[PDB]
């Protein structure tokens, strides 16, 4: 069984230079992996089969070469239409199926942002349907990788909480997270200062965004 | 007119059946091999299953072995996809594809996708959302809406710039939620009022609140 | 007397599988101009592990479903081995022009047979090219079906005949493809072979798999 290995987990720089990505497939399968392309929300593309052949409705800026278990996609010059996801898969013989990759992730350049921490107090209007949510927001931070830790009575509370990040927007290239905690009312009246913790590249010391109520 | 176009998105319990479809056009239907490849929320491809240019003989994924038929009807020109014993895994965004090779049988490449079909699985009933509360910014977070999708705009959509709207995730209960936020001027804070218009419209559910503080 | 319909059973136990292998997985196959050829019989024609193995490059079959082929069994299966150019492997196919269609191979018009190429760039070369396969360039007119002919006799462009000894316009029929581990896709060398299924009105057939069921017993009536 073929499984694919994707390297570098993502990639981040500025159009105009050379993309480079590596697919190290786990064992030998002479000329046939295939590239495709998937921009958010979209329907993903071929652009390369046999590893070399620029598929149709491929401009020639498209290249990749490899054979065996080394295979690898360039780009000489980016472009909006290309910061995207990629995806490397080829096929396999025992059980006969095919194999896609984990995907590659692109990132523009710019520069580098430290984020707008807030935090947003549980409201009275979901107290009135018994349950509490508190949601703390991160705002225009650069690179993806961020960290998020309540604190109450210093408890840091794992698993109770969904985190969302929203994909890069168009104007300033940056990102937004936000992550709200679902609780239990019995949970909500248990204590009354309720803080929120981050931690980022962007950020000297962590930075915390914290009230009092309850 | 080269082009897939897929059919059948639902929603279903698990344990029952659901029945997929994709239409062909601009080319000779019996003449390249189809597969179906599923797309699971925030993941990556996961290719499901295949059909011969001539259906006479078909491959499926390990997790949907024995429980998937794929055939293809030429009269119409339609793709099928059957379903039996779903699972709440089998939630995914169904892209019908079309073979790359002529009148080939290697079946290894994918060169032309359907637009992909939601297909999801909950015990949960359709219910509208619940809108709710929360320089300076503030938003409206909704909760508890199943299932997708909702349209949120500020104002009726007067103002689009610094404005972020959350990808849904699925929490236990089985609904959805997601939130809405903006960045306003400190000084804009108690100058402009701010209503937050949303649309959900499968259960037309047209809520639309103030944010005060 | 007779029971309701499931108890019926099939499957009168046989194995041996048999050497397509030996045929696919050669060290070395000879040139186009020398194509192989081999009778295979007597023996089980097991071809789903041809199908789902994956390492097959442009695997098409004429004439019938082969999943459906499976089942209906022929004989004197004679197989053929040889290398091809990159570009030039859809050419070989029934009623297709070309190049090697007219010179080096015409695979007979109405052909129920099978044809299976592939990719093989891995061994079929060196630094240099493996200068170990030779096509012909000329010939006096078209090709019969599934012969071979090998000879330095050669085509005469001009009048005066050319008494063997190549000149500047004798065009000594043979000439070599040129393989680089570095070349495009249109010119990988193309390992490839051709099956067909030929029952020349031949009594004692040797048939296929089937492939299995497991017995159920203690019950009456039905076979
Ligand atoms: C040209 O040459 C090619 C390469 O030499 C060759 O490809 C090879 O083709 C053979 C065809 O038989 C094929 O063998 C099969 O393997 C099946 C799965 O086992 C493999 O492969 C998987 C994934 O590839 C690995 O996970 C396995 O570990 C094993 O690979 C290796 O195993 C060795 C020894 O353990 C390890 O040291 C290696 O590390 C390991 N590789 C890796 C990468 O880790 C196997 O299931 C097949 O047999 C069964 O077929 C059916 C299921 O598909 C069953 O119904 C059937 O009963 C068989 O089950 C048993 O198979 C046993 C095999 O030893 C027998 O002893 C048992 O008797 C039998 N059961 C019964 C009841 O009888 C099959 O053996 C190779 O995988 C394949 N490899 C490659 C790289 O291509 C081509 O076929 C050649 N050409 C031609 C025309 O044949
Ligand atoms: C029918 O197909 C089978 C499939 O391999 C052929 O193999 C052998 O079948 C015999 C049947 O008597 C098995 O004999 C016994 O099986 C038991 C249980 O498996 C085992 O414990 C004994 O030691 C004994 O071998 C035999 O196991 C089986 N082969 C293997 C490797 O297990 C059989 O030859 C086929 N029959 C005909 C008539 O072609």
């Amino acid at each position: 069984e073929i499984v694919l290995t994707q390297s570098p987990a993502t990639l981040s720089l500025s159009p105009g230079e050379r993309a480079t990505l590596s697919c190290r497939a786990s064992q030998s399968v002479s000329t046939y992996l295939a590239w495709y392309q998937q921009k958010f929300g979209q329907a993903p593309r071929l652009l390369i089969y046999d590893a070399s052949n620029r598929a149709t409705g491929i401009p020639a800026r498209f290249s990749g070469s490899g054979s065996g278990t080394d295979f690898t996609l360039t780009i000489s010059s980016l472009e909006p239409e290309d910061f995207a996801v990629y995806y490397c898969q080829c096929r396999s013989n025992w059980p006969p199926g095919i194999t896609f990759g984990q995907g590659t992730r692109l990132e523009i350049k710019r520069t580098v942002a430290a984020p707008s921490v807030f935090i947003f107090p549980p409201s009275d209007e979901q107290l009135k349907s018994g349950t509490a949510s508190v949601v703390c927001l991160l705002n225009n931070f650069y690179p993806r990788e961020a960290k998020v830790q309540w604190k109450v009575d210093n408890a840091l509370q794992s698993g109770n909480s969904q985190e969302s990040v929203t994909e890069q927007d168009s104007k300033d290239s940056t990102y937004s997270l936000s992550s709200t905690l679902t609780l239990s009312k019995a949970d909500y009246e248990k204590h009354k200062v309720y803080a929120c913790e981050v931690t980022h590249q962007g950020l000297s010391s962590p930075v915390t965004k914290s009230f009092n109520r309850g | 007119q080269v082009q897939l176009v897929e059919s059948g998105g639902g929603v279903v319990q698990p344990g029952r059946s659901l029945r997929l479809s994709c239409a062909a056009s601009g080319f000779t239907f019996s003449s390249y091999g189809m597969h179906w490849v599923r797309q699971a929320p925030g993941k990556g491809l996961e290719w499901v299953a295949v059909i011969w240019y001539d259906g006479t003989n078909t491959y499926y994924a390990d997790s949907v072995k024995g429980r998937f038929t794929i055939s293809r009807d030429n009269s119409k020109n339609t793709l099928y996809l059957q379903m039996n014993s779903l699972r709440a895994e089998d939630t995914a965004v169904y892209y019908c594809a079309r073979d790359l090779a002529y009148r080939d049988y290697v079946w290894r490449y994918f060169d032309l996708w359907g637009r992909g079909t939601l297909v999801t699985v909950s015990g949960a009933s359709t219910k509208g959302p619940s809108v709710f509360p929360l320089t300076a910014a503030l938003g409206c977070l909704v909760k508890d809406y199943f299932p997708e999708p909702v349209t949120v705009s500020w104002n009726s959509g007067a103002l689009t710039s610094g404005v972020h709207t959350f990808p849904a995730v699925l929490q236990s209960s089985g609904l959805y939620s997601l939130s809405s936020v903006v960045t306003v001027p400190s000084s804009s804070l108690g100058t402009q009022t701010y209503i937050c218009n949303v649309n959900h419209k499968p259960s037309n559910t047209k809520v639309d609140k103030r944010v005060e503080p | 007397r007779v029971q309701p319909t499931e108890s019926i059973v099939r499957f009168p136990n046989i194995t041996n599988l048999c050497p397509f292998g030996e045929v696919f997985n050669a060290t070395r196959f000879a040139s186009v101009y020398a194509w192989n050829r081999k009778r295979i019989s007597n023996c089980v024609a097991d071809y789903s592990v041809l199908y789902n193995s994956a390492s097959f490059s442009t695997f098409k079959c004429y004439g019938v479903s082969p999943t459906k082929l499976n089942d209906l069994c022929f004989t004197n299966v004679y197989a053929d081995s040889f290398v091809i150019r990159g570009d030039e492997v859809r050419q070989i196919a029934p009623g297709q022009t070309g190049k090697i269609a007219d010179y080096n191979y015409k695979l007979p018009d109405d052909f129920t047979g099978c044809v299976i190429a592939w990719n093989s760039n891995n061994l079929d070369s060196k630094v240099g090219g493996n200068y170990n396969y030779l096509y012909r360039l000329f010939r006096k007119s078209n090709l019969k079906p599934f012969e071979r002919d090998i000879s330095t006799e050669i085509y005469q462009a001009g009048s005066t005949p050319c008494n063997g000894v190549e000149g500047f316009n004798c065009y000594f029929p043979l000439q070599s493809y040129g393989f680089q581990p570095t070349n495009g896709v249109g010119y990988q060398p193309y390992r490839v072979v051709v099956l067909s299924f030929e029952l020349l009105h031949a009594p004692a057939t040797v048939c296929g798999p089937k492939k299995s069921t497991n017995l159920v017993k203690n019950k009456c009536v039905n076979f």
